[PDB]
């Protein structure tokens, strides 16, 4: 891979009371060209585990297939839901893999999150796992996991890597970026979470050409990796100067 | 290459230049006269550089300063010749540079005996010693170790020779054939070396 | 930097950061990037700081002659054509991107000039390496008909944006409020950053301590 | 940058109580190692209460040092008053904007006094810093240019005093010019170091490192 | 860098400045340039610090095993091959060294330089660095064989603080060190070049001192 | 950018997107790409926008010029004295959402006495394009109305060539992907409701498709008499598919 | 039609060390940045390799994270193998092998190995990404590195003041790398946020946190 | 170029232009850019010619090797046993103007015991593709059927990523120029006819709006249990105004 070509643009994860909220837009761009608008960014690895990217198209499923695999014989060797791989070892994995490449200089043109839960001790999800069929789509409550025991990674094309509680790429790295580090709180409720990756969403969506508004939500949980419905988020303008006609301005000079 | 020395005493001012006139990979002359400038009022001018814009600069500022001084009816300081000539190359290295060294040595009752210092680039100052070529890099140790305070005429000639030695076993160009200017005494005297 | 304007009701708020740098080191940490164009005109810069400085001091006077010899109250749109026309002549080469607020018999109008010369009518906008933190905050908090307070709050919160998670930002928030009656230019505003380490006493030389050549007196008369 | 390293070279400025301070290196380069001259002095006095410190290009220097000596004479003889230290210091900036598109490749400083009439004459430190292109940085503490400006930024944050008399804002200033031009390979051989008063100016010569 | 070193009436003088640089900028002023690289042979490093370290002690470890199968000392000549050999394999890669090995052997006192060129030069009197030509110009104005120890140590002084006055990236500390029969002795540790200059040049030490 | 212009029975109807982006980045989420050169006449850009706009300028103040030198002198027309509405708020309407989208005025100069020729105009700023080609690099669409040629529909192309357009004009980058589609849906002396339908599903179409078109949808209907004005803000593309 | 991509990036930061008679100190900032932005506020740069020796290094991230764990791994490795744990010198050997065997596409790290020797003396080793040098008193390596040896220098050796000091203790020696660090927060964009501060004595390593200006 | 995909009720369809041009001069008149790799699986090239024909020689090799092993040992289905037309010529009559325009044959595989999967032969493409990239450049159009998801569109894009598409695919450069219009007129469960009438106006548009697109235009109508293929000649644009 030479450079981007088919892309993908920002994603935004990030923990509240009962796991991980990661989001993404699902919207491929061939340029300028919105060529694919229905497309899957956030992949889940096992039980536990997603994976978000932006990039290039190809990168991320290329990456995308060795986690399956690794996963299928994570899943082959294992005997007890301990033995399941966790988040911090699926991110060092492709944080290798990513300074490999870049010593070979034959990067993935992708910045990746690594997201999920870093624990066993919530629910017997890995007891016994199904890999074909979801249960899940019969409901039982959420459980309050600690901070500490969840996990969100970032990994760039230099294989530079970290966590924290939120994480960002692509252009949330600025707009989302600033919202959280301003507004972000600890044990946030699944509604708060929600409305404040809408609000950076639709800041996102306005001032970036990349974007859409059509919305995918996964939740990491002690439920399992759950897929929300894709929805339209409601974007409307904040100012009514932008709707005022421009007949009604002066007609002399850069009224513009 | 040209290498061009300098030496400024309490007494005196001493030029150095080696007399090649060098075309491509052959000596046209080896006792080149293209490099000194002798200016009415106890002044001098060693260049070194292309030939060409030698000529042209060196004759620029002397016929500059000859009508300077025929004007009116004076000798130039020094100084204002020094300062003259770095502003004129100055001028002219943004619009059509001189490529040329300058050591501008003079003798005046205001300031006594100077040496100036100049570069291609017109970054000029008043110097004790000084040198220009590939060959500054051999002679400019020399000149510092044996330089004192009160030397006299033939102390800084003998400096000038090991200066010449230096330049003829070290240096890739084994140059060998030096012309002095020596201005003390109010009289200004040639020179021919050869080792 | 970080600069950024908005429009609320019968005024405009401007309001910069005082960082200047040059490459990775800060040359100066108060910098003025708000400036007077007229009473009821300001504009605060981004980009080369000697070009932004030249430019809004030429425009400064300019709008002045201009309001003596024609005895009326200066117009933005007229600094907007100034400085376009301007910046369009020299191609982009004077790195000045301009946020203008000003109050005129139009109102309160907001602009935003770039270095090749476009312009654009905005309810508000951020320029400068902090423009994208700024321009967050403001899109999240941005409403129409916002009070005065209202409005240096929000330009506050987006300075401090931009100032917090921008590398080429930094120092104080400046503000300025221009009304068609009067200007106040806050100066510093916010104060967020100051050294937070100090050792227990200031490291006093000994006289004499510094070894000296030579050491010649003059008398100033 | 290279052009600024052909020489080298740094200045430097402080102010203290009722004084103010402004040093440079001595030295002059050629081809960014080669020290031809120890005594080309970067410090220059408009007027009584005006110095100008200019580094970078040695030939550039000397032009602007002539210009502004031009402009200040001009300004002076016509106005019978000696030139103000912040009309100076704008006219610096306007000169140097006017080659904006093939700049000198100097970095100068402004050190004066600010006089302020009431009787008697009120004294103010006052120092400006530039790029070569006239941005203007006016400063209370310290100003610094040249190819030691993060050495010269460094020590001047860390040991810089506010309201220091002339003894010691000299220690000061001459400690810190001296502790960051022992890390420059293309600056130093020699530090000269010009205390302002309003009744006097001493100059003093250093003993530096000439290596 | 300056490193010097000439053979005389007594055995070989070896002298070193120790200042490192990043650019213009001083890294160090008080690395070791000269090293031993068995019992009689000193090896002077110029060039890339790491490079030259790293391929000295290669050198060295190709000599002690040479020497431990062998039982008998190995030459100053072969060890010089050796250096020369397999720098020059590296020919094309960017290395930066430039080595003179002067030692003591069954053949007398020798000397080579060595240069990542893959240059192997035999000779009496070497010098390398950026301060190498004022070095070679101090020496051989005042050159003799039939120098006495101190004599030789005075010389190698001198030209070693000349060439740190006239180069911006010599400079620090000077250590000579003399190589005889026996072994080799460290006449001078390091001496700074400050006294150097204020003992040599500027004694009087009443002004700055004009080059 | 998308920009269109379309001939109808009855005037000529431009309208335009109204995103300005540097790169992904989108600098002005509503800019005013369709400006009044003159009462009548209307030009949409296209291309860089300091060329643009700077253009435009000059063009207004040359068709001031023209405009003034039109006036003959004395007192004319004496005895002689010189429909459909487009629902803009229903358009509008959107169920999960002191605003003005509609504007109109009528003509100062109702019998085309002295306003300047869209054909003059568009010619003056064709070669002001093309005398500067090498640097200047924008696309222009001139709509207008002129007692002589009634409703016209110039396109000043890149490089400073000029076509006049009888049937419809499109520029910018997201016209490529709504080609066809115009093509298909055009037809002859279409009514005015029709023609604001079809200019109005084109830009959607454009923005859907195009990453740099975005925001609202500016329209101006130029007809012999008058100006009509409208903002379109529900702009989201919804498929039964 | 593409453009080459440059397998090099960095990261900031800044790391001091400080030796004194029986301790050794290295402060280090722990700021992440990418250009203009920040990536994280907190990203430690020291790691311990020993009850006795510690590794700070500055430049980019993913080179100073895999040289770190190859340098612990090596060290773990010899403890298993020569059944004793390396001295500074020995990890200095081995750290300068490591370095170049890439030496035609080198880490981009500059590294200080800070540690107590069976001596209990400090010792300091800077690397600049190739080749290695033992500093006797100080040492600092990342973007502050300019504005802070001099600092260093006019406070701990004195060369250019007659009258001089030599009471050198931890704690005034751990107020100077305080007041460093401070003081290139003032002026370089890519040191700031939160700095962790090592004490390496016969006591053992003890870390320390100061705030630093978050602009 | 153009290639298009789109499924409708029964079946899926594939359709493509046929000019290969080496800039402006056109190299083949009537290219074949739709290739049978089995019987129930085509593939649509753009790009490089050599690049796409290399690949689908190796995808149709592979194929081959895939089918060998997909069959069972013994016997199956002992019990078991598995129109609107088209009017081709009337669609090609031309006024002004042993010709075999029309081809249909049924599987050999009723019951889908061995022919390869859509999917599986999409995807070993995609590999292929991606592990070169930094040389290869086309990009393909799998429209196949098979008994475990029916008909299928996958489209494999530039750089070599995967991407089913469950209403319609194009590629090429006349593609744009239709993007709009395509979407407009698609929808769910056409029947043969609306599906024909469609993609043939498609590739008509992107023919009469791209250069690059030009000659005859070849259509394949792949269902459960036969393969039809139709070339139209018929491929000039009339616009009533
Ligand atoms: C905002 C930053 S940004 C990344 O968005 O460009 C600030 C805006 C700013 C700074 N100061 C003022 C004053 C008034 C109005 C606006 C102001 N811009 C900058 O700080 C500049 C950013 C670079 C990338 C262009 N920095 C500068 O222009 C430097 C200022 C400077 C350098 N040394 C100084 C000493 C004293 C006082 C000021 C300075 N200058 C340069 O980078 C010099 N280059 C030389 C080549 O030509 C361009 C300018
Ligand atoms: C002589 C100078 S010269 C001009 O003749 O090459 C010295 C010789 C020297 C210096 N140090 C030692 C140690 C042992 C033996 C000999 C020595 N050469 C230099 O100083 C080098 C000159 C460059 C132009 C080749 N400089 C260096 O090699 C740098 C040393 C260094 C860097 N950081 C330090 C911190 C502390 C102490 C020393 C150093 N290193 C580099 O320039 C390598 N770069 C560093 C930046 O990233 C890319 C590689």
């Amino acid at each position: 891979t030479l450079g981007p070509v088919v892309t993908g643009t920002s994603v935004i994860a990030i923990k509240y009371k009962h796991g991980i909220m990661i989001a993404a837009d699902r919207k491929a761009s061939y340029g300028s060209y919105a060529k694919f608008q229905n497309v899957e960014r956030i992949f889940k690895i096992n039980n536990k585990t997603v994976m978000g990217f932006s990039g290039e198209l190809a990168d991320a499923q290329y990456l995308h297939e060795l986690l399956t695999r690794k996963n299928i014989n994570n899943l082959s060797e294992k005997k007890r839901k301990e033995d399941m791989y966790t988040p911090q070892h699926y991110h060092s994995y492709v944080s290798r893999v990513f300074y490999v490449r870049k010593n070979r200089i034959d990067p993935l043109f992708n910045n990746i999150i690594i997201a999920g839960i870093n624990s066993q001790k919530y629910d017997n999800n890995d007891d016994n796992v199904l890999l074909y069929t979801n249960k899940n789509n019969n409901n039982e409550e959420y459980k309050e996991i600690h901070k500490d025991d969840l996990y969100i990674g970032f990994v760039d094309m230099h294989g530079t890597n970290f966590c924290d509680d939120y994480i960002t790429t692509g252009y949330a790295r600025y707009f989302a970026l600033t919202l959280l580090r301003d507004h972000y709180k600890d044990n946030m409720t699944e509604e708060e979470a929600r409305i404040l990756i809408n609000e950076c969403l639709r800041i996102l969506y306005f001032r970036d050409a990349t974007s859409s508004n059509f919305i995918q939500i996964v939740k990491v949980t002690s439920k399992g990796v759950e897929y929300e419905e894709p929805y339209i988020l409601p974007c409307v303008l904040n100012s009514a100067d932008y709707v005022y006609p421009s007949t009604l301005l002066p007609p002399a000079g850069c009224m513009w | 290459m040209d290498t061009l020395i300098g030496l400024r005493g309490n007494n005196f001012v001493v030029l150095a230049a080696d007399t090649y006139s060098i075309n491509s990979i052959i000596k046209l002359k080896n006792d080149d006269n293209t490099k000194f400038y002798d200016i009415h009022g106890n002044k001098c001018l060693l260049l070194g550089g292309s030939i060409g814009d030698r000529l042209q600069f060196g004759e620029f500022i002397r016929k500059n300063v000859h009508l300077y001084q025929y004007q009116n009816n004076t000798d130039m300081f020094v100084k204002s010749f020094a300062f003259f000539t770095r502003k004129n190359l100055a001028y002219y290295l943004r619009r059509n540079p001189f490529e040329v060294n300058c050591l501008i040595a003079g003798y005046d009752k205001k300031d006594g005996y100077q040496l100036y210092w100049c570069d291609y680039l017109s970054n000029m100052d008043s110097v004790n010693k000084g040198a220009h070529g590939y060959g500054a890099y051999l002679v400019s140790a020399i000149l510092d170790k044996y330089y004192h305070e009160n030397l006299t005429v033939d102390e800084a000639l003998d400096i000038f020779k090991l200066c010449f030695e230096e330049l003829k076993k070290r240096f890739l160009l084994t140059q060998i054939n030096y012309e002095l200017r020596i201005m003390y005494d109010n009289k200004v005297e040639t020179q021919y070396v050869t080792v | 930097t970080t600069i950024c304007g908005l429009v609320c009701q019968n005024a405009v708020i401007l309001g910069a950061d005082t960082r200047a740098t040059e490459g990775p080191i800060v040359a100066d940490k108060n910098c003025s990037k708000l400036h007077y164009i007229s009473k009821n005109i300001w504009c605060a810069g981004a980009g080369v700081a000697g070009d932004l400085e030249h430019t809004t001091l030429w425009l400064q006077h300019n709008v002045e002659l201009h309001r003596l010899n024609t005895n009326t109250q200066p117009r933005v749109s007229m600094c907007v054509s100034r400085l376009t026309q301007e910046l369009f002549k020299y191609q982009g080469y004077k790195v000045c991107a301009i946020v203008l607020g000003g109050v005129d018999v139009n109102g309160p109008q907001l602009y935003g000039i770039h270095p090749h010369g476009s312009s654009c009518l905005l309810p508000f906008t951020a320029l400068g390496s902090g423009s994208l933190n700024a321009m967050a905050v403001l899109e999240a908090k941005y409403r129409d008909n916002m009070t005065i307070e209202e409005g240096k709050n929000l330009v506050c919160e987006a300075i401090c944006a931009g100032i917090f998670n921008d590398l080429g930002s930094g120092g104080n928030v400046d503000i300025c409020v221009i009304t068609k009656d009067s200007y106040q230019h806050i100066r510093p505003y916010k104060e967020p950053n100051m050294r937070l380490y100090h050792l227990p006493h200031p490291t006093i030389y000994p006289k004499g301590t510094t070894p000296i050549l030579s050491e010649k007196i003059e008398y100033i008369k | 940058g290279s052009i600024y390293n052909y020489n080298g070279g740094c200045v430097l400025g402080m102010s203290g109580s009722n004084c103010v301070a402004i040093a440079c290196d001595l030295r002059l380069g050629a081809n960014t190692f080669t020290t031809v001259s120890t005594k080309f002095s970067k410090i220059f006095k408009m007027n009584n209460n005006v110095y100008v410190g200019l580094s970078g290009l040695a030939t550039d220097i000397q032009t602007l040092y002539e210009i502004l000596r031009y402009r200040v004479n001009l300004y002076e003889v016509r106005q019978d008053a000696e030139m103000d230290v912040e009309c100076f210091a704008n006219m610096l900036s306007s000169i140097l904007y006017s080659n904006r598109f093939s700049p000198y490749f100097v970095n100068p400083i402004v050190v004066g006094f600010k006089l302020k009439h009431y009787k008697k004459v009120n004294y103010e430190p006052y120092l400006t810093a530039y790029d070569l292109i006239g941005a203007k940085c006016e400063t209370r503490d310290f100003v610094v240019n040249g190819v030691t400006s993060e050495q010269l930024f460094g020590m001047c944050e860390s040991l810089y005093v506010k309201d220091q008399d002339e003894n010691g804002l000299f220690e000061t200033i001459s400690q810190c010019l001296l502790s960051a031009l022992d890390r420059d390979c293309i600056s130093g051989w020699g530090a000269e170091v010009l205390v302002l008063t309003p009744e006097k100016i001493i100059k003093k010569k250093l003993k530096a490192r000439m290596d | 860098t300056t490193t010097l070193a000439f053979k005389f009436k007594d055995g070989i003088i070896v002298a070193v400045d120790s200042r490192a640089s990043m650019g213009s900028f001083i890294s160090s002023q008080n690395v070791e340039k000269i090293i031993e690289i068995n019992k009689n042979i000193l090896g002077t490093m110029a060039g890339g610090a790491a490079d030259c370290l790293y391929w000295e002690k290669y050198l060295g470890k190709i000599i002690k095993i040479y020497e431990l199968r062998n039982n008998e000392k190995i030459s100053v000549r072969a060890a010089s091959t050796i250096l020369s050999n397999i720098l020059y394999q590296y020919k094309g890669y960017g290395l930066c060294c430039g080595i003179i090995l002067s030692g003591y052997d069954h053949t007398g006192f020798n000397m080579f330089y060595v240069d990542d060129s893959g240059k192997k030069v035999e000779g009496n009197l070497f010098s390398c660095g950026s301060g190498s030509t004022y070095a070679y110009s101090i020496l051989d104005s005042a050159y003799d064989y039939n120098l006495n120890l101190d004599q030789a140590v005075e010389l190698a002084r001198n030209a070693i603080y000349h060439a740190t006055f006239r180069d911006g990236g010599s400079g620090g500390k000077v250590r000579v060190f003399h190589i005889h029969k026996n072994g080799y002795d460290k006449i001078i540790e390091g001496e700074d070049v400050f006294d150097l200059h204020y003992h040599y040049t500027n004694p009087e030490q009443k002004d700055q001192y004009v080059m | 950018t998308t920009i269109i212009g379309i001939i109808y029975d009855n005037g000529v109807m431009l309208a335009c997107d109204s995103r300005t982006s540097s790169g992904t980045f989108i600098s002005n989420k509503c800019s005013r790409k369709i400006n009044r050169i003159n009462e009548n006449l209307y030009v949409c850009r296209s291309g860089a926008s300091a060329h643009s706009q700077k253009i435009i300028e000059i063009i207004k103040h040359y068709c001031v010029s023209m405009k003034n030198e039109n006036r003959k002198k004395g007192r004319f027309h004496e005895g002689e004295t010189i429909d459909e509405e487009i629902d803009i708020d229903s358009i509008n309407y959107l169920d999960y959402n002191n605003l003005v989208t509609k504007n109109k005025y009528f003509y100062e100069d109702k019998f085309n006495d002295y306003n300047p020729l869209v054909e003059n105009v568009a010619h003056i700023t064709k070669k002001i394009i093309y005398t500067n080609n090498n640097f200047l690099s924008c696309a222009l669409i001139f709509g207008g109305y002129d007692k002589i040629k009634k409703q016209q529909l110039y396109a000043v192309n890149l490089n400073g060539s000029i076509i006049e357009k009888h049937d419809f004009a499109v520029s910018g980058s997201g016209s490529i992907y709504i080609q066809s589609y115009l093509q298909d849906k055009y037809k002859k002396f279409m009514t005015k409701k029709e023609c604001f339908n079809l200019i109005l599903n084109c830009v959607k179409y454009a923005m859907h498709n195009d990453n740099s078109s975005g925001g609202l949808i500016r329209i101006v209907n130029i007809t012999k008499s008058f100006v009509e004005e409208f903002t379109v803000v529900n702009t989201q593309m919804n498929f039964q598919y | 039609g593409f453009k080459r991509w440059y397998p090099y990036i960095d990261n900031g930061g800044t790391v001091i060390g400080l030796t004194g008679k029986d301790y050794v100190i290295l402060a280090a900032d722990t700021r992440l940045s990418l250009s203009y932005s920040i990536y994280t506020r907190f990203c430690p740069k020291i790691s311990k390799l020993t009850d006795k020796c510690i590794i700070g290094s500055s430049g980019m991230q993913s080179d100073i994270k895999t040289l770190h764990s190859l340098l612990q791994k090596k060290i773990q490795l010899f403890v298993l193998e020569h059944s004793h744990y390396p001295d500074i010198h020995v990890i200095d050997r081995l750290l300068c092998v490591i370095l170049y065997s890439r030496r035609f596409f080198p880490y981009y790290a500059f590294n200080i190995l800070a540690g107590v020797d069976e001596n209990n003396k400090g010792v300091l080793y800077n690397y600049d990404s190739v080749g290695s040098y033992c500093e006797a008193t100080h040492s600092c390596v990342g973007s502050g590195s300019q504005l802070i040896l001099p600092i260093l220098d006019n406070r701990v050796e004195q060369k250019n003041q007659l009258i001089k000091n030599t009471n050198f203790n931890l704690g005034d020696d751990i107020n100077f790398v305080k007041d460093a660090i401070t003081s290139a927060t003032e002026r370089d964009i890519y040191t700031g946020d939160k700095t962790l501060i090592y004490v390496i004595d016969k006591m053992g390593i003890n870390v320390n946190t100061l705030d630093l200006k978050q602009d």
